[PDB]
């Protein structure tokens, strides 16, 4: 707004076509997860997941899930929440937002991972 | 470029650097000037020199009431507390829920015109606390110095039509502890004495799960009594005052107020929101602020909200240990995000649009 426009490269990539996109919060930034690692979540980290589905008239349906590992730091869970709001705003408020806590994820979220999601210990260091 | 975060409390200012997990400087929001006939002091030094200064608190209920004094606080915060030149740093400031329009503009005008900040942003305190808890939806019960706010938030934005307030918070609880301690024969009336009462409140008070039952217990034995050593060395005994003091949050009639207690205020805010989001508010009640620090408060909120809500509604009270600083921490995270740079009001924008840009950039 005013003199500024959304320029974050990952926002520009977000929700352009039907599919699943996953980013990890890394030191106050939103970093894409390599597609071959989708579904393998570090319990020490927080992630943002965007599921894009094509509707009948060709518009896109969005569900934004922010996934919070049992051991993720406060900067990571806070950043995951804020990036979720920001991405929804960028997507014209068209996304339903979902808080996903490790071990308590919604059936919808779990259903994104055909072979079942997996947990692994560790993750990227806190930005604090 | 290093952003600053300033949480302007009515009683205490919290100031520091975005990306830090805690404010570097926490000090009284006070300006002192010569009592009779350096022109001014701020913060701890003003409080210490109170014998020769008249003290002013420019923020009341989270709202700035004296801009000359507020400007002195900000000048002190930058130059003395943080040891920065504010012309070199984006600054994130916090504001009370429902801060008047003219006040948001004045804050903005001061930052750009007085301090020449290259960029600034204004965020609602309760919203920062919600973000600090890792949530985008919930209801924040934010209770500090003079006011307790209940602020429902959905998918990152406060619902202004549903924000309520109880005009009772920590300073009133301190004053009430002072009053009830007189019943036992302990007169605390001076500033140093009031500081002792505040310490008794912060160290020994707690919220009873069942107030009536607690009063019965107190009256039937010395089980709940505690000793407190005064600075001189004298030892006093505190009994039911321990839980009667914060009971006023739930029963404002203790202070001669007709207002509903904090649990009811929270319920009332929830009921002002769209029926379709109420589940998410009950399931995400976040406590924030110094006056939410009483042991037992989360258990009591859970009990009271459970009684008000339908039995099948899941109530969850979130009461983080760091909640005295949740607002500041939420600001520190927000101001650190790679996307922040795209959100602030820039000097260039202010020069083109003037103070009213704050309503278009910050909401
Ligand atoms: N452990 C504690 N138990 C009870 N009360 C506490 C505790 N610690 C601090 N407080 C009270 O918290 C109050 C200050 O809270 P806080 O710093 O959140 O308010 P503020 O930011 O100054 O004001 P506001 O947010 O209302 O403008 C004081 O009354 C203080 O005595
Ligand atoms: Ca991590
Ligand atoms: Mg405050």
């Amino acid at each position: 707004a005013g003199h500024m426009v959304v320029e974050h490269p990952e926002f520009l990539k977000a929700g352009k076509e039907p599919g699943l996109q996953i980013w990890r919060v890394e030191k106050f930034d939103l970093v894409p997860v390599p597609t071959n690692l989708y579904g393998d979540f570090f319990t020490g980290d927080a992630y943002v997941i965007l599921k894009t589905v094509q509707l009948r008239n060709g518009n896109l349906q969005y569900d934004l899930h922010y996934w919070l590992g049992n051991e993720c730091s406060q900067d990571e869970s806070g950043a995951a929440a804020i990036f979720t709001v920001q991405l929804d705003d960028y997507l014209n408020g068209r996304a339903v937002q979902h808080r996903e806590v490790q071990g308590f994820e919604s059936a919808t979220f779990l259903g994104y991972f055909k072979s079942g999601l997996k947990y692994k210990k560790g993750g990227v260091a806190s930005g604090f | 470029v290093q952003a600053l975060v300033i949480d302007n409390g009515s009683g205490m200012c919290k100031a520091g650097f975005a990306g830090d997990d805690a404010p570097r400087a926490v000090f009284p929001s006070i300006v002192g000037r010569p009592r009779h006939t350096k022109d001014s002091y701020v913060g701890d030094e003003a409080q210490s020199k109170r014998g020769i200064l008249t003290l002013k608190y420019p923020i009341e209920h989270g709202i700035v009431t004296n801009w000359d004094d507020m400007e002195k606080i900000w000048h002190h915060t930058f130059y003395n507390e943080l040891r920065v030149a504010p012309e070199e740093h984006p600054v994130l400031l916090t504001e009370a829920p429902l801060n008047p329009k003219a006040n948001r503009e004045k804050m903005t005008q001061i930052m750009f015109e007085t301090f020449n900040t290259p960029a600034m942003y204004v965020a609602i305190q309760a919203v920062l606390s919600l973000y600090a808890s890792g949530r985008t939806t919930g209801i924040v019960m934010d209770s500090g110095d003079g006011v307790s706010h209940t602020v429902p938030i959905y998918e990152g934005y406060a619902l202004p039509h549903a924000i309520l307030r109880l005009d009772l918070a920590g300073r009133d609880l301190t004053d009430y502890m002072m009053k009830i301690l007189t019943e036992r024969g302990y007169s605390f009336t001076t500033t140093a004495e009031r500081e002792i009462v505040r310490d008794i409140k912060e160290k020994l008070a707690y919220v009873a799960l069942d107030f009536e039952a607690e009063m019965q217990t107190a009256a039937s034995s010395s089980a709940l009594e505690k000793s407190y050593e005064l600075p001189d060395g004298q030892v006093i005994t505190i009994g039911n005052e321990r839980f009667r003091c914060p009971e006023a949050l739930f029963q404002p009639s203790f202070l001669g107020m007709e207002s509903a207690g904090i649990h009811e205020t929270t319920y009332n805010s929830i009921m002002k929101c769209d029926v379709d989001i109420r589940k998410d508010l009950y399931g995400n009640v976040v406590l924030s602020g110094g006056t939410t620090m009483f042991p037992g408060i989360a258990d009591r909120m859970n009990k009271e909200l459970t009684a008000l809500a339908p039995s099948t509604m899941k109530i969850k009270i979130i009461a983080p240990p760091e909640r005295k600083y949740s607002v500041w921490i939420g600001g520190s995270i927000l101001a650190s995000l790679s996307t922040f740079q795209q959100m602030w009001i820039s000097k260039e924008e202010y020069d083109e649009s003037g103070p009213s840009i704050v309503h278009r950039k910050c909401f």
